[PDB]
């Protein structure tokens, strides 16, 4: 989840 | 004028292409929805089976 | 499924608005919007993950709240908190040994429904008897009227 | 350059949708696969089905 959603690191 | 037959022929190919490509997304999702229905298939056919082949146990 | 609808409970909702926008997005690739087996197959490729149709489809068992066949959104929320391995303390034989002493109140061997009501009332928390019985039930596969130690882990199995 | 552009983007428009109608030809020759095959499954849980529906009996 993080290193997808970059700067909106959000879900796990 | 080799251009505009290739306007024709890259544009007819990209409409010919979008039939086939709308052809495709058409059998994607046919067949895709039908596997779907296909594995409920199996999966009624294999409990179906269960329930005669259980009754059979 | 209670037990992921009361992390949801437990938990805050906004993370469920979250999933919400997510499931939105899962629309993508659903020509259901929703996600079913398939669906969670293009949702979970969506997610990162991919299970399989039996592990797709068993989520969606895993999920189904309902029996909708699918992962809706509430059970896309049961998903989320549904895909990993946590619950602790594995009590079985030595551990819930030292529960079924008094489970089986008895220091005998069998959580009969006053057992079970007895270690309810004793939880503090609220008790009825649909809660007692229906854990009677979950041991009661063996149906001895009576939870027996082994009905006893088909109740209380990894549950902490 | 508008014939040679329009056949450009006509034809990149085409490289999309034929990218598309290989991912949708892919994707139907998969799921038509899976299909027969779920079919299969379906009819041979089905053949099963009367197999032991037969020795059921």
């Amino acid at each position: 989840m993080q290193a997808l959603l970059g700067a909106r690191a959000k879900e796990s | 004028e080799e251009a505009e037959k290739a306007a024709d022929e890259s544009e007819r190919g990209m409409k010919v292409i979008e039939s086939r490509a709308q052809k495709d997304e058409e059998k994607m999702e046919i067949q895709e929805i039908q596997l779907k229905e296909a594995k409920h298939i199996a999966e009624d056919a294999d409990r179906k089976y269960e329930e005669v082949a259980r009754k059979l146990v | 499924d209670d037990i992921y609808k009361a992390a949801v409970e437990q938990l805050t909702e906004e993370q469920k608005n979250e999933f919400k926008a997510a499931f939105d997005i899962f629309v993508l690739g659903a020509e259901d919007g929703c996600i079913s087996t398939k669906e969670l197959g293009k949702v979970m490729r969506m997610l990162g993950q991919n299970p399989t149709p039996e592990e797709l489809q068993e989520m969606i068992d895993e999920v189904d709240e309902d029996g909708s066949g699918t992962v809706d959104f509430d059970e896309f929320l049961v998903m989320m908190v549904r895909c990993m391995k946590d619950d602790s303390k594995g009590k079985s034989e030595e551990e819930l040994s030292d529960l079924f002493r008094m489970f089986d109140k008895n220091a005998d061997g069998y959580i009969d429904l006053d057992e079970l009501k007895i270690m309810l009332q004793a939880t503090g928390e609220t008790i009825t008897e649909d809660d007692i019985e229906e854990l009677m039930k979950d041991g009661d596969k063996n149906n001895d009227g009576r939870i027996d130690y082994d009905e006893f882990l088909e109740f209380m199995k990894g549950v902490e």
